[PDB]
DNA sequence: CGGGCTCCTCTAGACTCGAC
DNA sequence: GTCGAGTCTAGAGGAGCC
């Protein structure tokens, strides 16, 4: 439970201890995620979007509404699969009716718990030719498991299970081995054409996708991950009290400080460096703006709990020669690099991670 | 009746076949010989035991030419090798005008007439040639330029990737990117490299062009063993050294010196085709072309000297015909090859990352021992370099906000210009310790990744990082004695860990090595599988997996961290060593025009798929035993459930309309040795105890020597192969004990020794075979008992007296096995040509033969293979003069009919890189293994149509 | 009207042609957004984040839920309430300093049918002395941000208004062709809401301002990223959607001109991977076989707000020249393939 | 006295070269 | 012109095949 203590201390979590019991987190009855929690979830969503949508020519975003209108009163959505199946026909025209193609979305879904638990879910509805459906399911299982293990300090804690639906449909379930047990973080289902035919009764010519040289009705493959429980999974995987989240996932990248004096010139130096790192896409924590000005060890521990990748220390000597000190969370070792080569290296360390 | 027996009551061949192989009139063994055999068998307690008769086989074999079997094989081989000996004779007599001074800078083929002129031609259009190919390794596997020697003129070839320069050339090779050629003979040094660059070689239909190699003939005539090559190179830079003057290593310069002599052969100092770029080749065209001409001329001069010596020491035509057929290997592939490469590389990278995550984590978590100088108290990392270096030196308004932004930018812009006081290249991680520093990739490194990304389980620091302990003692490395561990007695800290281990010299092992002089500790080497004289290079070997699972070897982190590391190492050990070979394989993809109509019209033909081939670069005689040599396909691992990329051979997939039909000989060298011993004792089959045991037993029934040994000592059958063939060729009792302990983990030191003497019990069972081998090996000119091929001049008794005895005695049987392979290839070619069986030779491993047969002719190919094995075994019997063949070894156990190359027709290659399997992923059904009776039923006992 | 047809056809919007109406787009009852519309909204949200939260330490992100539990919950109607709830516990981020703000982007549900709107909001806690000054500062910055991406920034307007209570507030508009519509609103709301939500013991609401503890004042800056997207589509509209380079969803159209198909597809795929690794969104038009006319392809990419159309042909294999075409100017130029990525990055930076 | 091959990674000693 | 950082072979132990 010390992980949640540190998380609420460092604004990953919110509320008191009553709302931060692991049952509340898993269920979705916790209050909103803290600011660093928002940043960590944004980083998870960005990595997910990169891997699934960005580098694939046939995965497209979809806008599914949060509410389900009509049959008298409407309801809040419980899964993103329905809206993607509703946009299947519309997005068939993008790929020029060529299968396989996908409709991806990250959104919030409302699960009854009679409380309501909100879960951020990343979905990929992957329309596939019926003959290669098992092959695509195994490929996506391997890809998703590799993606979850990519940012994991202990990839073995991410596992898969081969499951069968009550109707006998094949599918796979991913898991993360939390300290208490083994919780579900993702699920893949080879649904088939049942949902497409039910949602689009009548003629099936509209549903046909050109697989090779033959028209065919796609078998819907539904991938659905939990980014809230995924965020919790990576917080547990990360957790000297140090998180050690991934460089591509850590919410705050650089912590910036000052030295002895003169204050005014060092303030200008830090302001320029802050603006530079901001313009270069690197989020920075402005520790030079703090007034308490605690010791170096206290700052080091504070930044360790926040998964701070680097601590830049602009001293008086940065004026003389342009050298700035840098402590690495990975090894707690100090190094000196010139002020001209900080931005390029930080971009390098992150990209190559 | 068709059932027959010998004087020793062993079922011989069926009467119908015996009347066609040996005819009638063979000399009877005689009463004295039979009495001696019966006395021997009764003495060994092996007489009076009946065996169930195998069903008789009635075959109408093809008409065998000549008066007996030897004349039949001679006639076949002479018909096969007649035109190619004519081409070799053309290359052996004609004289060539000197190389022209000015080569042609043209695309295609150029023919140099008299006075050095250059004439454009389409092909060399010659029966015999000497060929050499130059390839720029920077541009890939496409050929660059080539010089060919004809008995009349000089020939030169240049690629359009040399005459012309373009922004991008296709990475996928095609026949149009290769060297055009095509009853022709092409000679070269390592011709298989030059064969791989010929345009017409990759066609699925066969071609009549054959290739002769100078390394192969050198190994046939004056070849050297690997130990011999080491000793020769050490000398060029045992009590017998007369073999040095009549032998050389396979390098062209060394061979030219050995045979032709004269001025030394010189190589290009710069090595442009390996290290340089295409611009260098265009700049230095004349020099490189002249060097190619020099090499081809040297090869021609060497061939002139080698051919008569080879035809003298290896007079049987079957040897040359088989060496010609053994050099036309062929492996078909498809788009699944590219998918396999991608999937295997991806799996290797994923497991590499998985292991390096744990590695990097611990290292990054060990740097805290630097703080406070605590590494002196660490039992593992005390000896490493902890020294650190030093960094060496030579609200607001819109206008107000804009001005403040510009000023804060200019403040650093002034600071960004003070780089003049810094070195051009920055120091690499000056702050971190030396050990950490060495493990991080430098920033300039093209492939850079953050953290200690240069750490591996093979590094000498990794076991100390992972804190591996053997019986609770930390592992310590001694440069003189390899790996090991420290038994206490940071010596204070080592004992503290051991004391904690006990809660959770008094230790016997490889003895306390006093040379290490580690204070307050003893050094014991890790028990190596090959004895106390060997040194351990890494505790992450396969042999240490059982000890890690048992708990004698442990990891500091504990849990599954250690065992998972060893498991991943076992998974990726093969790919780590073979991915450069496998990935770089010269694949040439055939367009739809060049494919046969059967492949195109077949139901399994895929319009969007690729069809290609890989020509193995086989050295036909790369061994003193005259075996074939190939870096990749003769070392290609079998599919295992744990090995990444071990489905390599399963990717050799027949095209649509084609299947791979082949078989593997059963206890080949066992039978060859037993039949030699029999012919030495008395002219019957089963005279000796070893020959009787070999004949008594079937592989299906699980009673053959390998299976019997596997049952008796508990090891697997392949382990039994290692054990038996080691014992035959010289392994002592300690070798047997170590192999048993290695392959059977439950045995103790005493139990392994007893089970060794049980297999080493036997005036003995193995006496006559040993006597025959030692008599032939010590002969003045040792020769193969069947085809009469002489040993290399470097291993004759005059050259080496009482030296390399094991090599020569094993050479007898192993070169006899090569004779078996030559006979099989000759007979298979004869049967394929006579009965018009559509197909061709695919690839031969040292006792396996594969044939790319069309689908409609798989069972005809199976019957042809059975007939070939029958005739080869009868030939082996006939040369030794036994005049009979047992029915037990008359045919193959099974002939594999599969669409991919795998050891068993039923096994599915489910490896880490291929988890679904060949059936689910690539759609490759299981094959069928058929014995003689099933093939007879399926093809009516005939090879005709 | 024709712009809405283009947006539906080019996958900016979603649904049937008769299903999309002006009122349904302004209210939140439209079926949703097409992939290009979703990416344009993400671009707008990233620009809003850059211009509000990224370049200010004082501004932090928050996470307010969609439903408010307790007194049988209901869907949230604005992003202000969650920010005010988070005001008390967020003082430890700034060590009880003042001023500081909380900003967020999320869907707000409005009774109409249920209307969902993507509203970008910023609440600003300030001492009451400088409340009007901070309000004017935020008004300036927001109007500058709205007019930054505009082809015709005269259409974006600002106005001054008074509420029923009588507090100072500004309303930011966009002059749609049918008339001005509210795309943003600023209000100086005072401390009534914070006291009502936290009655009694106002010592917990004190903020430090020069060692002086103050119960702050809240400024509400409520924009409409959906109406912002509509405003930019209307302003950006030969049928060409001249969207700003920082907002246009897809930048490059990559195609194949000749044969062989394997080599050209290989070089196009390498270029595609390079541009993607360099952060440039590419429409993979080289996958399509039997392509239409080049003029029709140009018209299609103009309607999709594609910055540049790159065509790779047989000549590319010989030297490396690629046909490059610009959206703004109908001018064709040939550039070496290795210089395309740097040119695109330079163009995006220049138009920023 | 196993034999016959194949290649790899890692480490150490020697050489080259360039920048200060 | 000195000395420390890149390049290069040589050797050793591990690991595929028959
Ligand atoms: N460790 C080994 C392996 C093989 N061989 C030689 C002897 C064999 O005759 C030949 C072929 O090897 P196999 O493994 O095929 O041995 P067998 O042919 O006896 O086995 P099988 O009956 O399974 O074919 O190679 C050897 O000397 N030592
Ligand atoms: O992961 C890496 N890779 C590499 C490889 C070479 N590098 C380098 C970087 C700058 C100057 C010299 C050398 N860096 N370096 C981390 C690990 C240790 O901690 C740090 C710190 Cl304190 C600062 C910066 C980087 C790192
Ligand atoms: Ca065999």
């Amino acid at each position: 439970e010390a992980l949640l203590e540190i998380c609420q201390r460092r604004h990953f979590l919110s509320g008191s201890k009553q709302q931060l019991s692991r049952d509340s987190l898993l269920s979705g009855c916790h209050p909103g995620f803290g600011p660093l929690g928002v940043e960590l979830r944004k980083n998870l969503a960005a990595e997910w979007w990169t891997s699934v949508v960005v580098f694939r020519e046939q995965v497209f975003p979809v806008d599914a509404l949060h509410h389900k209108p009509g049959p008298t009163s409407g309801k809040l959505r419980e899964n993103l699969l329905h809206g993607a199946l509703e946009h299947y026909v519309n997005c068939l025209d993008l790929v020029n009716k060529r299968l396989p193609y996908g409709l991806a979305q990250i959104g919030v879904c409302f699960h009854p718990v009679k409380s309501i638990g909100e879960k951020t879910e990343a979905s990929l509805v992957w329309f596939t030719p019926p003959r290669t459906s098992n092959q695509w399911l195994d490929f996506w299982l391997r890809h998703r498991l590799q993606w979850w293990r990519k940012f994991a300090m202990s990839p073995s804690n991410f596992s898969s299970s081969d499951c069968q639906d009550e109707e006998g449909r094949k599918g796979n379930k991913l898991y993360y081995n939390f300290p208490w047990g083994k919780e579900l973080i993702e699920t893949l289902w080879n649904l088939g054409d049942h949902e497409l035919l039910h949602m689009y009764p009548g003629n099936v010519s509209k549903l046909h996708g050109r697989d090779g040289r033959k028209n065919v009705v796609p078998c819907v493959l539904s991938v659905n991950g939990d980014l809230d429980r995924g965020m919790l999974a990576y917080l547990y995987d990360s957790f000297r009290k140090v998180l050690k989240l991934h460089p591509c996932l850590a919410p705050i990248k650089v912590a910036l400080d000052v030295g002895r004096g003169p204050t005014l010139e060092l303030r200008q130096v830090c302001q320029g460096l802050f603006n530079e790192l901001l313009e270069n896409g690197i989020s920075v924590w402005p520790g030079y703006l703090e007034t308490m000005q605690s010791s170096l060890e206290q700052l080091y521990s504070k930044y360790d709990e926040m998964s701070i990748l680097f601590t830049v220390l602009v001293t008086e000597t940065t004026l003389e020669n342009g050298l700035i000190h840098l402590r690495s969370r990975d090894t707690t070792m100090k190094e000196m690099m010139h002020i001209s080569k900080l931005k390029d290296f930080l971009i390098k360390y992150i990209s190559s991670a | 009746g068709q059932l027959r027996h010998n004087p020793l009551d062993i079922q011989m061949l069926s009467r119908g076949l015996h009347e066609q192989i040996f005819g009638q009139g063979g000399e009877m063994p005689g009463e004295a010989a039979v009495r001696r055999s019966v006395e021997h068998l009764q003495k060994h307690g092996l007489w009076g035991q009946p065996a169930v008769p195998l069903p008789d086989v009635e075959l109408r074999l093809p008409p065998l030419y000549g008066d007996n079997l030897d004349q039949h094989f001679r006639l076949l081989a002479q018909k096969q090798s007649l035109p190619y000996l004519e081409a070799a004779n053309l290359l052996l007599q004609a004289q060539l005008p000197p190389k022209p001074p000015a080569w042609a800078w043209a695309e295609g083929w150029t023919r140099y007439g008299p006075e050095g002129e250059a004439v454009p031609v389409a092909i060399p259009e010659e029966r015999a040639l000497v060929f050499d190919v130059e390839v720029c390794l920077a541009e890939g596997t496409c050929p660059t330029l080539a010089v060919a020697i004809s008995p009349s003129a000089w020939y030169s070839w240049c690629s359009q990737r040399l005459v012309e320069e373009r922004y991008s050339w296709t990475s996928q090779l095609s026949p149009a990117d290769l060297i055009p050629l095509e009853e022709q003979l092409v000679v070269g040094h390592n011709v298989s490299f030059d064969r791989a660059h010929i345009r017409e070689q990759y066609l699925i239909q066969g071609s009549r062009m054959r290739f002769l190699d100078t390394m192969s003939m050198h190994m046939a005539i004056s070849g050297l063993s690997s130990f011999q090559r080491s000793l020769w190179i050490a000398a060029k830079q045992i009590s017998s050294w007369d073999w040095l003057d009549i032998s050389s290593v396979n390098s062209l310069a060394e061979v030219h010196r050995l045979y032709v002599g004269g001025p030394p052969l010189e190589k290009e100092p710069r090595e442009l085709f390996v290290k340089g770029t295409m611009k260098d080749i265009r700049e230095n065209f004349q020099d490189l072309m002249q060097y190619c001409a020099q090499d081809v001329w040297a090869t021609h001069e060497v061939f002139q000297q080698q051919l008569p010596l080879f035809l003298e020491r290896c007079p049987h035509p079957v040897t040359l015909a088989g060496m010609l057929e053994m050099g036309v290997s062929y492996l078909p592939v498809n788009q699944n090859w590219e998918r396999y490469l991608a999937e295997a590389q991806g799996t290797y990278e994923e497991l590499q990352r998985e292991m390096k995550k744990s590695l990097m984590d611990l290292t990054n978590d060990a740097c805290q021992l630097l703080s406070g100088e605590r590494y002196k108290e660490d039992p593992w990392l005390w000896d490493l370099e902890w020294d650190l270096q030093e960094f060496k030196q030579k609200p607001c308004s819109e206008e107000e906000e804009f001005q403040q932004d510009v000023m804060a930018r200019a403040c650093l812009q002034k600071l960004k210009g003070t780089t003049e006081l810094l070195p051009k290249r920055p120091q690499h991680l000056p702050g971190h310790p030396g050990w950490y520093r060495k493990l991080c990739p430098r920033l300039d490194d093209p492939a850079w990744t953050p953290g200690p990304s240069l750490l591996s389980l093979q590094m000498r620091v990794t076991p100390k990082l992972m804190a591996l302990t053997w019986d609770g003692f930390p592992l310590h490395y001694s440069e003189r004695h390899g790996w090991g561990y420290l038994v206490p007695g940071p010596y204070r800290a080592i004992e503290s860990l051991y004391r904690k281990h006990c809660l959770e010299s008094y230790h016997h092992g490889n003895g306390p090595y006093n040379d290490v002089d580690i204070p307050g500790c003893w050094f014991f080497k890790l028990p190596h599988k090959d004895g106390n004289s060997c040194n351990v290079g890494s505790p992450f070997a396969k042999d240490f997996l059982p000890k890690m699972e048992d708990g004698t070897l442990q990891a500091g982190p504990g849990g599954a961290s250690g065992p998972r590391a060893l498991e991943i190492n076992k998974m990726i050990s093969f790919w780590r060593n073979a991915h450069k070979r496998i990935s770089s394989q010269m694949v040439v993809w055939l367009p739809r025009s060049a494919l046969p109509r059967a492949v195109i019209r077949h139901p399994d033909y895929d319009e969007e798929g690729l069809y290609g081939a890989i020509l193995p670069q086989v050295v036909t005689a790369g061994t003193i035993t005259r075996r074939a040599v190939e870096p990749t396909w003769l070392t290609a691992s079998n599919a295992r459930p744990d090995r990444v990329g071990s489905e390599l051979k399963a990717m050799v997939q027949a095209p649509p309309g084609y299947t791979l039909v082949g078989a593997d000989v059963d206890s080949q060298e066992l039978w060859i040795a037993a039949v030699l011993g029999d012919a030495h004792f008395a002219g019957m089959h089963g005279c000796t105890a070893f020959g009787w045991m070999t004949l008594q037993g079937r592989k299906s029934r699980g009673t053959d020597l390998h299976s019997k040994t596997a049952t008796t000592v508990g090891i697997s059958r392949e382990h039994a192969k290692i054990f038996n063939y080691g014992r035959i060729y010289g392994a002592g009792q300690p070798f047997a004990e170590r192999l048993l302990m290695q392959f059977n983990h439950r045995l103790t030191q005493q139990e392994a020794a007893e089970k060794a003497q049980q297999m080493y019990a036997a005036g003995g069972t193995e006496s006559e075979m040993f006597n025959k081998l030692e008599s032939i090996a010590t002969s003045d000119i040792p020769r193969t008992p069947v085809l009469g091929c002489c040993i290399s001049r470097a291993l004759e008794p005059s050259a080496v007296q009482e030296e390399f005895m094991t090599s020569r005695v094993n050479w007898v049987v192993q070169s006899s096995a090569v004779d078996y392979l030559h006979l099989m290839l000759v007979a298979m070619k004869w049967l394929f040509e006579e009965f018009a069986i559509d197909g061709r030779f695919c690839i031969s491993i040292h006792d396996e033969v594969r044939y790319l047969v069309r689908e409609e002719d798989r069972y005809r190919a199976a019957l042809a293979l059975q007939i070939t094995n029958l005739l080869t075994r009868c030939m082996f019997a006939y040369k030794l003069g036994l005049n009979d063949l047992p029915q037990s070894v008359a045919f193959f156990s099974a002939v594999d009919i599969d669409r991919c190359l795998r050891k068993e027709v039923t096994m599915d290659c489910k490896t880490p890189s291929n988890p679904t399997g060949m059936e689910r992923r690539y759609g490759i059904p299981q094959g069928e293994a058929l014995d003689i009776y099933q093939i007879i039923e399926l093809t009516k006992g005939s090879l005709e149509k």
